[PDB]
């Protein structure tokens, strides 16, 4: 799940 | 220029899912290195980029409240985006993180960088 | 995509500015294997690495010397914790080697010192 957290942290919009 | 300060920085040019564009970031290099950066006038310091997307705050990220820091809006610092930058890239100093936020960032850095042992 | 911690890969840090590490340089994986494994399963992601430079003339406490004998480096290089940086996996060209466990722990200490960690 921490890896789910990582995948979504990278893919979610930053700019 | 000391640890836990928030400055606006220029991460461009960038590739892939890296933190990009001109963003606030938190000084995470120790005040010792930063002091010699100030003595040289050129050098590298290490910072953690911040992002606006607060939909989910992950364990390796720390939430900064704009009330505490002088930030324009609530943001999250991303230890998983940590990176060292030449002091040329420091545009302006926005604010400072709270000591609690700093502690959680220390702890998030240990998690992302596996600095437990 | 087969990045794990303590591995040495060749990476493209360019474009770069100022006194930052530039060009295509070896670098050490310092992000935890959960994130790196997730990069591999995805095929895309970001990992954190510490660049090394061949200029081993002077080694500071936050820098650790890596020996070419075992590391698969072609020449002795020094890892620069003050050059730490997170990288999109686009930037990985090739897998060089693995750092020794002594070098790995010593880089851990150099990183703790540089980042004021405890």
């Amino acid at each position: 799940t921490l890896e789910d957290d990582y995948a979504n942290a990278w893919q979610e919009w930053s700019a | 220029m000391r640890r836990g300060e928030i400055w606006q920085v220029d991460l461009d040019p960038a590739r892939g899912s890296e933190a990009n564009n001109q963003r606030p970031a938190v000084v995470v290099s120790n005040d010792r290195a930063n002091a010699t950066a100030t003595r040289l006038g050129r050098g590298v310091i290490t910072v953690v980029p911040v992002t606006s997307n607060i939909a989910k705050v992950y364990p390796f990220q720390v939430l900064l409240s704009a009330t505490t820091t002088g930030l324009q809006v609530d943001c999250k610092a991303q230890a998983e985006q940590i990176r060292s930058i030449a002091t040329e890239r420091l545009l302006r100093p926005i604010g400072r993180v709270s000591a609690a936020e700093l502690a959680q960032l220390d702890e998030a850095l240990k998690l992302h960088l596996d600095l437990w042992s």
